[PDB]
């Protein structure tokens, strides 16, 4: 008859520390080197 | 539920302001080297009237001027064309 | 398993021994058991590392020799004359024979004991404390894990009571036990506050391992949790609680806020002032100035405090100056005092002095035990008289190794080794296999009548206003200096609060983690504690100990070196009265290697 | 929604039920097996790719250079830039 | 098995015990554990199987291979189990919704206290099949049902020794 | 007069969890956030439910998320503002009742690094106590500290999202408490064991356990320590070395344990 609650993500609410921006930028950094390539692919391809 | 100091919002401004710089050189560069090969094979030459022009270019290649098709693409820009092309 | 007892789902389980309690005095007892190859069910109201046994800080009483020359007969001796010659010298003999083995015991289970420069257990200073039976000086007994004594104790005792795999019901609410018509005890009966069903326990022998009930004052160093709920199920249960007006006020409690500073602070340098700046402790119990018994130093500094020679704008307080000391000694030895006083009283410790006031700490009174942790039920004729099924351990139980005034480190002392000697009892007693308890037919059933009574309970008064009542009451009419007109005024007060009770009102009826209703529950212990309190030390006409009347200001070991046993009438608080008997005093020591300390003066 | 409540769940190994366990090994080899073909991709780039500059440089060698011996003067400033 | 390799005896026994702890000595919990290792794990398997057949009786080489299957046999009933459990936790973890908030959320398992009843018997079924097995047991299905207990409110005999 | 928002869930009701708002007077209550709840509870909603037992931090009871950062009510002091103060349960808990967080799993995980020390020989009669320095025990000054308020672990972004894999800042702390005890002789057994892609290192860095942990520890220090001793000390007998552990826990109770 008692269920209990499962509350929702932490993300939107839970303070934010500046070694756990950096650590994202971390682990992100590979990321961004793959959306640039296929950017400069992009414009290669379709501009000028 | 929304926070400005939430660890979403936080992320995701640390990650435009370090990686939008970045990747704006980063484009540049690439945008540079197309206009040194650009500027090396057929750099954009400003002409003063383009009725002359058109005529010393069909006499310097033979071309019959009554085939050629020359049609104003923009304000700035004029474009000779064969129209007996395929 | 699955019945319906007045509409509510019942779980029966049927073990060998059941320990309520998890804090000190509960891990142990239940490793025990189970090392002993019994079946055994541990139910704590929270998670074991939670109780107010990880609060403690100063350390546990041993003669390990460490620091000085040792012999566990003077601790005895010190502990004797501790107690106010109030304290069973035959329980004192078992408990400072095996605080050695103990404490080693403890360390061999990974407890991280501060460590000497030879690798061995560091011992401090502690009040109370001598050697040679009182001829030599301060005694270094009290083993510390610098000012986390508690917090290792009972992580480590969790430790071993999962090395040994014992059985925890955690966050289960006992309720009250399930006695027989003979008078054994055969279980007891619990709620849980996580799915909000009804389990009956029923085990052959069960150990009583609460804690006090410390929360039915105003300002106390007690946990919230501390209601002393295991003694208001005896007392509902017809048996007798012993001692309850001996409450020790500790010398030093962070002003206001309540907390504990450690007696290390004191037994490592620590010296306490006055508006005129004078260590005035040494009028007063002068040999051992501030490290006399907690009951005098206590006593000397509400003196000062009402003599006008008072600390603060209110000049309500006393200061304790420890800033001499040096900043590594306070870092090293005293490295939690520090943060709590910086945050609640906002003190730098290496600069400044640290406000203080006697505050309640704990109660030497208790469910009557004897030497093997058995409750007692005397009778005219059998004062040793023993219930059938039911043993106590702790701060809850009342062997009465700390009499009058209990000595520094030695409550922790007491948890280990009764809780040890709990486990033993039983295993004498119940098998490792054993045919399963017949619990009785009516089993629960009052009790399940009155949780639903009071689940909905729709009175005026509110549980909360009615416990600041009490704890008003209690600070006021019960204080450090007491007199016989307060006492008397304060007995009908608290008479007038047992009947209104009955006027108690909750809000919320849900089962799953209802405070509101816990809370009403444990009001109804600490009422009923509180009563059995004010109405015994009303009846002593004497000052012994902790107990100091002001209209009575001498010892009466003639008339009153008893102790005093109070019973409830009738299972409603509401409909009850506090009954008062005596039992003597058990003087002589259980073996030859002891002599009986004969009683005598107690200047300190 | 609603989940079946008859499931004869593995007993041991020669008696196994297809769970999602056994999926995610197949799909290991299959993954794994597309690496094994991805490799034929740069393996064949080295193999195949050629960097010459004209259909001269063939004939310079069959003329000229024949047995991959001879000499040729060196003059720094052709290839320097300078 | 078809092969051309021969094995001396000790060297029998030792791929034999080497394969045994491995396999006992794994975590089984982790997924990827076990997706990852069967695969190594089978193709072993099949080759200790052909050169210990001779040693069936084998005083040393019979144990271990006794040892050795059994311990398969745990490891593929027990993964069974925690991936049903795997399965009604993601079903539930989806029908919070994106973000937690509920916004796509996918339909809740209705029949959610009778696959616990489903789970926890074939908990107890295990514990009863492979009785040398049961830390194994607890760190996988064990483990599993506590997680679910999180969830819904129902009652097996070890959930007391979950903190239940 | 400060206003007070509060997390409130009726496990009965079911209905959706919600923040509702309180006014209360500083003036009349106590410095700490926890006085204020209490003060709630007393006066306007006795329902209000909460864990709280210490009062002065040490039994790691009132672990709650306080205007986003997790922390102990009885150690939290009360910021007076305009803005109302945001009090919710335990991140990525399960809510038992209004800030009542479910710490089951979290138990469960502690049981399982067995926390009692280990020797291979017992105490010989006519022993004391097993020596150790004190430079050994300053080794385990930082680490014995822990009050298991579980702060560091529910704000550790890889608990949650592998709550029931990764053991968790304060669960992998006390596992390097006992891996730095000159006083066990299990060193080995219990680094072959921890030495899981998800036991251990699902720990990124993040640093959320250090900068909210309420008694001053470092747990990403000591996870990073436990990383690179692990990392030294392999050897690939470790495997046969933790099912040899698992074969002498044969006849244990049915809980979490070394498997
Ligand atoms: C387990 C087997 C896995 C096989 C998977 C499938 C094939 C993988 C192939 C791997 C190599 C690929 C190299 C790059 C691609 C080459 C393409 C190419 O140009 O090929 C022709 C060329 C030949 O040159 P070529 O000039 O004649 O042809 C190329 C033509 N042009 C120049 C126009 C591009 O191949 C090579 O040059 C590659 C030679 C590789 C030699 C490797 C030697 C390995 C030695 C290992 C010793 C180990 C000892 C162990 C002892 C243990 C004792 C206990
Ligand atoms: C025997 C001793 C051993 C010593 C070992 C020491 C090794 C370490 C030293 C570095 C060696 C590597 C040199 C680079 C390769 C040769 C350069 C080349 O081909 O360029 C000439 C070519 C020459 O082409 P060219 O057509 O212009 O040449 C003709 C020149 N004129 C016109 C004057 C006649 O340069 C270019 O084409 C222009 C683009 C060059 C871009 C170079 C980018 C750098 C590449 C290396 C990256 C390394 C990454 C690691 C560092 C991390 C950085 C964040
Ligand atoms: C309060 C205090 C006491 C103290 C101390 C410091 C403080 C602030 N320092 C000490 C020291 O340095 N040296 C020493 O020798 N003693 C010291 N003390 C005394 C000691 O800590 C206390 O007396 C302690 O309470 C004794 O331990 P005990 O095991 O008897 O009790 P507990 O730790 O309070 O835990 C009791 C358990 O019972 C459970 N419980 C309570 N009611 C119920 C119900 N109704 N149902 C089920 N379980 C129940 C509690 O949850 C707890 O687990
Ligand atoms: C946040 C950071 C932002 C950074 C932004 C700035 C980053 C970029 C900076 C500027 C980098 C500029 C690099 C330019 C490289 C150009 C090299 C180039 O032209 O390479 C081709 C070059 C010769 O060119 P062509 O004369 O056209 O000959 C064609 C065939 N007959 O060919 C080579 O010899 C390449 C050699 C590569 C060797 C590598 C190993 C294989
Ligand atoms: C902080 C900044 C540090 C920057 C340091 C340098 C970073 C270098 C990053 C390299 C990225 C990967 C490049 C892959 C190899 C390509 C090499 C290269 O120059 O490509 C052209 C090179 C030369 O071409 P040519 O045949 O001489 O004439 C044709 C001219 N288009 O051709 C190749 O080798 C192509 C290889 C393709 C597969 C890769
Ligand atoms: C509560 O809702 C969500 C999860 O469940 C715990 C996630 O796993 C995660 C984490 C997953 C990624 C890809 C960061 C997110 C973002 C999410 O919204
Ligand atoms: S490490 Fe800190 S936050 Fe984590 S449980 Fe221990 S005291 Fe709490
Ligand atoms: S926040 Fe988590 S990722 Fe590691 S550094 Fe702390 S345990
Ligand atoms: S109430 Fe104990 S930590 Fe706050
Ligand atoms: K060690």
């Amino acid at each position: 008859s008692y269920k209990s609650a499962h509350q929702e993500t932490p993300l939107t609410y839970y303070r934010a520390t500046q070694h756990a921006t950096s650590s994202i930028n971390h682990r992100l950094a590979y990321i961004n080197a793959v959306f640039v390539i296929w950017v400069c692919d992009s414009l290669n391809d379709v501009d000028q | 539920m929304l926070r400005y100091d939430s660890l979403l919002w936080q992320c995701t401004l640390a990650a435009g302001i370090w990686f939008i710089p970045q990747d704006v050189a980063a484009i540049s560069a690439f945008l540079l080297y197309g206009r040194s090969k650009s500027r090396t094979i057929n750099q954009p030459v400003y002409v003063d009237n383009i009725d002359t022009a058109a005529n010393e270019y069909f006499k310097r290649k033979g071309l019959d001027p009554t085939k050629m098709i020359m049609m104003r693409k923009s304000s700035k820009i004029t474009e000779i064309r064969y129209g007996e092309m395929y | 398993a699955a019945a319906a007892a007045a509409g509510y789902a019942v779980h029966d389980h049927f073990y060998d021994a059941v320990v309520v309690g998890a804090g000190g005095a509960g891990l142990r007892a239940a490793s025990g058991l189970v090392a002993h190859g019994l079946k055994t069910a541990c139910i704590s109201k929270v998670f074991p590392t939670r109780s107010h046994t990880v609060a403690a800080q100063g350390g546990i009483n041993a003669a390990l020799g460490n620091m000085t020359e040792d012999d566990w007969r003077w601790h005895a001796y010190d502990t004797v004359k501790g107690s106010d010659w109030l304290g069973d010298q035959d329980a004192i003999e078992h408990m400072c024979r095996l605080a050695p083995q103990v404490v080693l015991e403890l360390e061999s289970y990974g407890l991280p004991f501060s460590r000497t420069k030879e690798g061995k257990i560091y011992q401090r200073a502690f009040g109370g404390q001598s050697l040679k039976f009182g001829k030599g000086g301060q005694a270094y007994r009290c083993a510390a894990a610098a000012d986390r004594t508690g917090h290792a104790i009972l992580h480590t005792l969790y430790g071993m009571s999962l090395k040994y795999d014992c059985l925890f019901f955690i966050e289960y609410f006992a309720l009250d036990l399930i006695m027989d018509q003979d008078g054994s005890c055969k279980g007891v009966i619990a709620m849980s506050m996580e799915d909000g069903s009804i389990h009956r326990f029923g085990a052959h022998q069960t150990v009583i391992a609460t804690g006090g009930y410390g929360r039915a004052y105003q300002s106390c160093t007690s946990a919230h949790t501390c209601t002393g709920d295991g003694g208001g199920m005896v007392s509902r249960a017809g048996l007798p609680l012993q001692d309850l007006e001996f409450v020790q006020f500790h010398p030093t409690g962070i002003f206001p806020a309540g907390c504990l500073m450690t007696e290390g602070c004191r037994g490592e340098g620590g010296i306490l002032r006055n508006s005129e700046g004078e260590p005035f402790m040494a009028r007063y119990a002068p040999t051992a100035k501030d490290l006399a018994s907690r009951d005098v130093v206590s006593r000397a500094m509400t003196l000062e405090i009402r003599e006008g020679r008072g600390v603060g704008p209110n000049k309500d307080h006393i200061y304790l100056h420890l800033d001499h000391l040096p900043a590594e000694t306070l870092r090293e030895r005293l490295p939690g005092i520090s943060e709590t006083a910086k945050i609640f009283a906002g003190v730098d410790v290496t600069k400044e002095p640290i406000p203080v006031l006697p505050t309640v700490h704990y109660n030497m009174g208790g469910i009557p035990t004897n030497w093997k942790a058995q409750c007692l039920n005397p009778t005219s004729s059998d004062p040793n008289k023993i219930v059938p099924g039911l043993l106590a351990a702790g701060e809850a139980g009342s062997a009465s190794v700390h009499g009058a005034n209990r000595l520094g480190a030695n409550s922790l002392l007491d948890l280990v080794v009764f809780g040890r000697t709990a486990a033993d009892t039983v295993a004498e007693i119940v098998k490792p296999n054993s045919p399963p308890v017949t619990l009785p037919k009516d089993a629960g059933g009052g009790t399940i009548d009155r949780f639903d009574k009071i689940r909905h309970a729709k009175g005026p008064v509110s549980t909360a206003d009615l416990r600041s009542k009490l704890q008003r009451t209690m600070q006021t009419r019960a204080p450090v200096y007491r007199n016989g007109d307060d006492l008397k005024k304060g007995c009908e007060e608290v008479r007038e609060i047992m009947k209104e009770y009955k006027d108690v009102g909750i809000k919320d009826r849900t089962l799953v983690w209802n405070t509101d209703l816990i809370e009403t529950l444990e009001l109804e212990n600490l009422i009923t504690q509180a009563a059995q309190t004010i109405v015994s030390g009303e009846a002593r006409k004497e000052s012994r100990g902790a107990h100091a009347r002001e209209d009575f200001t001498e010892r009466d070991d003639k008339k009153w070196m008893k102790h005093s046993l109070s019973y409830q009438t009738k299972p409603h608080v509401e409909e009850s009265d506090i009954v008062l008997k005596y039992r003597p005093v058990v003087d002589q020591p259980l073996d030859s290697e002891m002599h009986h300390v004969p009683p005598a003066k107690r200047v300190y | 929604a609603r989940v079946p409540e008859d499931i004869e769940f593995t007993k041991n190994r020669y008696t196994r039920r297809y769970n999602l366990a056994t999926e995610d090994r197949v799909k290991l080899l299959n993954w794994n097996a597309f690496c094994i073909a991805v490799t034929a991709l740069p393996i064949a780039y080295v193999y195949y790719s050629w960097y010459e500059s004209s259909e001269d440089t063939d004939m310079i060698y069959r003329t000229m250079d024949p047995m991959r011996e001879a000499k040729a003067d060196y003059y720094l400033p052709l290839l320097r830039g300078h | 098995m078809l092969t051309v390799d021969k094995f001396t005896r000790a060297e029998a026994l030792q791929r034999a015990s080497n394969l045994y702890y491995q396999v006992l000595g794994t975590n089984w919990e982790d997924g990827l554990n076990l997706v990852l290792d069967v695969p190594f794990w089978e193709s072993e398997l099949e080759k200790v199987d052909h050169m210990c057949e001779p040693y069936l009786c084998d005083d040393e080489i019979g144990p271990i291979i006794r040892n050795l299957h059994e311990t398969v046999n745990c490891m593929y009933a027990c993964e069974d189990v925690r991936d049903h459990i795997n399965e009604l936790l993601e079903l539930s973890s989806r029908a919070e919704g994106v973000m937690g908030s509920g916004a796509a959320a996918s339909e809740e398992v209705e029949n959610m206290p009778e696959q616990c009843g489903m789970v926890t018997k074939a908990y107890e079924d295990l514990l009863a099949r492979y009785p040398e097995h049961h830390p194994k047991i607890e760190q996988t299905v064990g483990h599993g049902l506590a997680v679910l207990r999180q969830l819904e409110k129902f009652n097996f005999k070890s959930s007391h020794r979950y903190f239940f | 007069m400060q206003t007070f928002r509060v997390y409130r869930y009726d496990p009965l009701l079911q209905d959706k969890p919600h923040m509702q708002e309180f006014n209360i007077d500083l003036a009349q209550c106590g410095p700490m956030i926890l006085d204020a709840l209490i003060k709630i509870k007393a006066t306007q909603d006795s329902t209000l439910a909460f864990r709280r037992s210490c009062r002065e931090g040490i039994c790691g009871s009132c672990a709650m998320n306080i205007n986003g950062k997790n922390g102990l009510a009885c150690l939290q002091y009360i910021e007076p503002g305009a803005a109302p103060i945001d009090i919710q349960p335990l991140p990525h808990t399960y809510v038992l009742k209004d800030l009542v967080p479910d710490l089951s799993n979290f138990y469960n995980q502690y049981k399982s690094i067995e926390p009692f020390l280990k020797r291979r020989r017992a105490k010989q009669p006519g022993e004391k106590e097993y020596y150790q320095s004190i430079e050994d025990r300053e080794k385990l000054d930082g680490m014995y500290e822990c009050n298991l308020c579980a702060c560091c672990m529910t704000s550790c972004p890889s608990y949650w999202w592998n709550p029931e894999y990764y053991l968790g800042p304060a669960v992998l702390l006390q596992a390097y408490r006992w891996i730095a005890d000159s006083r066990d002789e299990f060193t080995t057994e219990r680094m072959a064991w921890i030495n899981d892609s998800m036991r251990l290192y699902r720990c990124h860095g993040i640093m959320n356990c250090t900068s909210c942990c309420p008694k001053g520890l470092d747990p990403a220090k000591a996870i990073a320590k436990m990383k690179a001793a692990i990392a030294a000390a392999y050897e690939p007998g470790w495997t046969k070395i933790v099912a040899q552990e698992s074969i002498a826990n044969k006849k244990r109770e049915s809980g979490m344990m070394y498997a």
